[PDB]
């Protein structure tokens, strides 16, 4: 009662996982992305992956 | 004048190579070189190297990436996915950027290499990658732009001011290699045990081949290395 018409608008957000974001796993595991690292600087295994 | 007893290399051997993976040999070389050698090579490989991808889609009917095309089973967002992983190897030199408008109809499934009739400056190296299953009356018209870049672009950096309407940017990965594998063995030359060789196994997309990574990689350290002259 008193509205004429409604206005509705959508709007989507595709948020990417950065630094800042809570991440956590299924054994309560919780913790804060602090740096996004470089493939080369990550450590490697002796297959080189 | 006093690097006379530095025994040095004086090639390096391509033990077997394709256009996807290479092994590659590096010896006879002074203890502690070959990590020095294979660590820069590995980092500069996975790295810095030039590569082909997708910078913007556009689907005919559809105004932004969370809508539906009609007929398709997959959804915008998943075929911007599937787009994000075809690969393109140049066919024709000075070719930085081509627009390609595609026309598939009468399909059950559009694959990358569907692509290739209209691509003319580039060659799809996994045509057998599916973007989508459509229904066998459904027409999709789709406009696709090539770029040249390094690395990894997001695709908040890719959106175009200019760009038509319903123009869709996507993230881009325009790195060519897939893994750097390196090994370090001893090796005996004469008298000497001590000596190392080095071990190199390169995969990479089909863009460049093992040995022009390897060369390409060298080649940044040379023009890293020439300003401390």
């Amino acid at each position: 009662a008193g509205i004429m018409k409604l206005a509705k608008v959508y709007i989507a957000k595709k948020r990417k996982l950065k630094v800042g974001d809570k991440m956590a796993g299924r054994h309560g595991n919780k913790g804060i992305v602090a740096r996004i690292v470089r493939q080369e600087d990550m450590p490697f295994l002796e297959d080189g992956t | 004048m006093a690097l006379l007893n530095f025994q040095k290399p004086d090639k390096v051997i391509m033990i077997d190579s394709t256009d996807f993976e290479g092994k590659f040999e590096f010896r006879p070389l002074e203890p502690g070189y070959g990590l020095t050698v294979g660590n820069a090579l590995r980092r500069v490989l996975l790295s810095s190297l030039e590569g082909f991808a997708i910078t913007s889609v556009r689907i005919d009917g559809v105004e932004h990436e969370f809508s539906v095309v009609p007929g398709v089973v997959e959804d915008v967002t998943e075929i911007i996915l599937n787009l994000k992983q075809v690969r393109f190897k140049r066919q024709i030199d000075d070719v930085e950027s081509e627009t390609v408008s595609i026309s598939v109809s009468g399909k059950e499934q559009l694959t990358a290499g569907d692509f290739q009739k209209f691509i003319s400056g580039y060659q799809v190296l996994n045509p057998d990658l599916v973007i989508c299953n459509m229904g066998p009356k459904v027409s999709i018209n789709m406009e696709i732009v090539i770029e040249k870049g390094r690395g990894y672009v997001p695709a908040e950096e890719n959106k175009k001011s200019n760009a038509p309407l319903g123009s869709i940017a996507v993230d881009s990965v325009y790195t060519p290699v897939k893994n750097v594998k390196y090994s370090i063995e001893n090796y005996r030359v004469e008298q000497k045990t001590d000596y190392e060789k080095l071990v190199f196994e390169i995969i990479t997309d089909g863009s460049i081949h093992p040995k022009d990574a390897l060369t390409e990689a060298a080649k940044v350290l040379i023009h890293h290395f020439m300003l401390f002259s």
